């Protein structure tokens, strides 16, 4: 039936308080939508975190609490840990259906910022007689997990192309991913400077490269 | 002792028919309704229907009642789902949950792929662009180009160069998929010492390598 509005991503660091918000569009949230939570830990693992507007136990901690704050729900983390890191799903009963909410991104900082290692590549040989110029940068062992990926081709800001990936984890705990630059070859031998600029935070690493 | 082993991932083309399996253990089957929930690509979780082994009956979102079907096993205590003429946004992982005061047990889900062709990548070597060594170290990668479908394995002569490696998540780009892997050496390895990335494409029986030479 309605909107279950959740927080689309929040991040906190361990000994803080978290709050989680889910919100009915039909209006005040009762016991007769039987408000759930789930976790979904990033390994697409689900499991079940409160029940019942209230209930806490399969063996959730304390720390973790559900409440009913007049149009929404609210999960409260009071005490967060790094482990708590994981995707939040609301779950709200109209009758007979079930709507989950957009699922709140909670990240918590468990490490120090690092900042990325990044390595621009130009089109191969053996590519660039399939008419196609595959430019391909590299982001690697950046804390945390999140960043934009910019070009300008011979300065000329790019809106083309640019598939940059969602940062995965590495065996460091830190992240990694890249970015992608497809075209033709006639264009690829069209221009000179061709630049990747990583934004992690409010610093962006640039990486270029003057082909011809 | 509580566990929903679900069925193997699914790959089918349009107007297929799939049925995912659920069994489950460490509980008893006939207390708790059995939930099917859809989680798609970034449009999260969705809700499909439910059965109440306690009362025989299923209950089905309407936006899924002719698509999907739920069936019990109670002679194996095994939950089935069943979704008919199926499609590209019928693509993702399906899951079981059980019931009580909330979808407290999940099972592992079960991932279903609607689409087009199988195609092996086209390898292609990333080297140095005439750069050299800033730290005596050095990064050359592949290409794994346009394949179908997934998954994809990279590793660096052989296994053997397992530091310094980041293989990175496929893209979907001209509705196949785009990957990559990296490694970083020193340039004393670089061009002496061979440097091989190979590939293996599972579902095309694929095993390339792709040698990297100074351009
Ligand atoms: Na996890
Ligand atoms: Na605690
Ligand atoms: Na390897
Ligand atoms: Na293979
Ligand atoms: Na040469």
């Amino acid at each position: 039936q309605a909107v279950v509005t959740q927080e689309s991503a929040l991040t906190t660091s361990p000994g803080e308080t978290v709050t989680l918000t889910c919100r009915s569009s039909t209006g005040t949230i009762t016991s007769d939508n039987y408000a759930n939570w789930v976790q979904e830990k990033p390994d697409h693992l689900f499991s079940g975190l409160i029940g019942v507007n209230n209930a806490r136990p399969p063996g959730v901690p304390a720390r973790f609490s559900g409440s009913l704050t007049g149009d929404k729900a609210v999960l409260t983390i009071t005490g967060a840990q790094t482990e708590d890191e994981a995707i939040y799903f609301c779950a709200l009963w109209y009758s007979n259906h079930w709507v989950f909410g957009g699922g709140t991104k909670l990240t918590v900082l468990g490490q120090p910022k690092s900042s990325p290692s990044v390595t621009l590549f130009p089109p191969s040989s053996e590519e660039l007689e399939t008419n196609k110029a595959t430019l391909v940068c590299t982001i690697t062992d950046f804390y945390p997990g999140v960043v934009t990926v910019d070009w300008k081709v011979d300065g000329t800001p790019v809106t083309q192309g640019m598939e940059t990936t969602q940062p995965s984890k590495q065996s460091n705990n830190k992240y990694m991913a890249s970015s992608y630059l497809t075209l033709t070859a006639r264009e690829w031998e069209r221009h000179s400077s061709y630049s990747c600029q990583v934004t992690h935070e409010g610093h962006t690493v640039e990486k270029s490269l003057s082909r011809a | 002792e509580v566990q929903l082993q679900q069925s193997g991932p699914e790959l089918v083309k349009p107007g297929a028919s799939v049925k995912v399996s659920c069994k489950a253990s460490g509980y008893s089957f006939t207390d708790y309704n059995m939930y099917w929930v859809k989680q798609n690509h970034g449009e999260s979780l969705e809700w499909i229907a439910y059965i109440d082994p306690s009362n025989g009956d299923t209950f089905y979102n309407q936006k899924f009642q002719g698509k999907a079907t739920v069936t019990l096993d109670k002679s194996s205590s095994t939950a089935f789902m069943h979704l008919n003429s199926l499609t590209s946004e019928d693509s993702a992982v399906y899951y079981c949950a059980r019931g009580g005061g909330l979808f407290a047990f999940w099972g592992q889900g079960t991932l279903v792929t609607v689409s087009a062709k199988t195609t092996p990548p086209s390898v292609y070597p990333l080297a140095p662009g005439s750069a050299a060594q800033t730290n005596s170290m050095v990064t050359l990668g592949c290409l794994v180009k346009g394949y179908f479908p997934e998954p994809v394995t990279v590793t660096w002569n052989s296994g053997s160069l397992s530091s310094g490696v980041h293989t990175f998540p496929a893209v979907l780009q001209s509705d196949l998929y785009t990957l990559s892997s990296s490694v970083t050496v020193p340039s004393s390895p670089r061009p002496s010492e061979t440097v091989t990335c190979n590939v293996a494409h599972p579902a095309s029986s694929t095993k390339v390598d792709k040698k990297i030479v100074p351009r």
